[PDB]
C-alpha cells in the first residue's frame, strides 16, 4: 500500500514527461 | 521507485526557442531543468555569433537571472504559456543593475558550490561537504556540467544522509519564489521534524513561512505551488522532498503562482 502523496508524485512526473517531451523529441539537446 | 524519481528530476527538460534581439534564424534546444542558462547555451552563442558577462537572456522584457536554475525560471515565469519557452538573446546593453556577470564557467562553478555549501551548512553544519576530498567537489560540478547522473549522485548521495539517531536533516534548504524573480525569495530556518518527532509536510512549511499560499478556511492550497514543474500534495513529507526533489545545488526551489 502506497501513500497518496507518493502516487501523486509518480503520476505527475509521468504526465510532465509527456507534456515537456511529446512534441519536442526532435529538438537538439543543449548538452550532449 | 525513489531512485526513479531522482532520475526523472535530473533529466527534466524545457523545450526552448532562442530568438536574437533585433538590434538570424531562431534556435531550438531542450534545456535541462536542473542546470543554468549560462552553462548550457554554448550552441546558442555559437549559432548567433556567426552574424556579428556579455550574452544575456530575456523573457518578455525581463532579464533572466542565470543563477536561478532553468526549471525554476520556467516554472515561475512561463509555465502558463505554451511550449516552447520563448527566450530573447542579447549581446549589447548588458543590464548592469539586474544581472550578475558570468564571465566564465568558473563563475558558475563558484555560484553552484556556494549554494551546495549553504545547503550543507543548513543540513549538517557543513560536516559532510567539508569532510569530502577536493576532487569530490569537482566531481559534483562535472556531473552537472556534463549531465552525468551517475557521476553526480555517487557523491551527492553523501549530502543526503543524516545521523542514525535523527529522522532528517537539521534544517531544510529551500527558497520560495513569488510572481517574479526580482521580488526577494522567502528563506527561513525550518526543521523537517516537529518537536514530537513527526515529519513536517509541505503544508506545514507553507503554513509557517508562506501562509498566503494556504486557504485559511480549509487549509488547502489557495495558489499553485510548483516544484520541478509538478504540484506535490500538501501532505508530502518535507524531508522526502528535500532528499528527492531538490535541485543539484541541494535546494528545494519552490514557485508560488496565483
Amino acid at each position: 500500500q502506497t501513500a497518496a502523496w507518493r502516487k501523486q508524485i509518480f503520476q505527475q512526473l509521468t504526465e510532465r514527461t509527456k507534456r515537456e517531451l511529446e512534441n519536442f523529441r526532435h529538438y537538439e539537446q543543449a548538452v550532449e | 521507485d525513489d531512485k526513479d524519481v531522482l532520475r526523472d528530476v535530473w533529466f527534466g527538460r524545457i523545450p526552448t526557442c532562442f530568438t536574437l534581439y533585433q538590434d538570424a534564424e531562431p534556435y531550438y534546444l531542450l534545456l535541462p531543468r536542473v542546470s543554468y542558462l549560462t552553462l548550457v547555451t554554448d550552441k546558442v552563442k555559437k549559432h548567433f555569433q556567426k552574424v556579428m558577462s556579455e550574452i544575456w537572456f530575456e523573457y518578455e522584457g525581463t532579464p533572466l537571472k542565470w543563477h536561478y536554475p532553468i526549471g525554476l525560471l520556467f516554472d515561475l515565469l512561463a509555465s502558463s504559456s505554451a511550449l516552447p519557452w520563448n527566450i530573447t538573446v542579447h549581446f549589447k546593453s548588458f543590464p548592469e543593475k539586474d544581472l550578475l556577470h558570468c564571465p566564465s564557467k568558473d563563475a558558475i562553478e563558484a555560484h553552484f558550490m556556494s549554494c551546495m555549501k549553504e545547503a550543507d551548512a543548513l543540513k549538517h553544519k557543513s560536516q559532510v561537504i567539508n569532510e569530502m576530498q577536493k576532487k569530490d567537489h569537482k566531481q559534483l560540478w562535472m556531473g552537472l556540467q556534463n549531465d552525468r547522473f551517475d557521476q553526480f549522485w555517487a557523491i551527492n548521495r553523501k549530502l543526503m544522509e543524516y545521523p542514525a539517531e535523527e529522522n532528517g536533516f537539521r534544517y531544510i534548504p529551500f527558497r520560495i519564489y513569488q510572481t517574479t524573480t526580482e521580488r526577494p525569495f522567502i528563506q527561513k530556518l525550518f526543521r523537517p521534524v516537529a518537536a514530537d518527532g513527526q515529519l513536517h509536510t509541505l503544508g506545514d512549511l507553507l503554513k509557517e513561512v508562506c501562509p498566503s499560499a494556504i486557504d485559511p478556511e480549509d487549509g488547502e492550497k489557495k495558489n499553485q505551488v510548483m516544484i520541478h514543474g509538478i504540484e506535490p500534495m500538501l501532505e508530502t513529507p518535507l524531508q522526502w522532498l528535500s532528499e528527492h526533489l531538490s535541485y543539484p545545488d541541494n535546494f528545494l526551489h519552490i514557485s508560488i503562482i496565483p
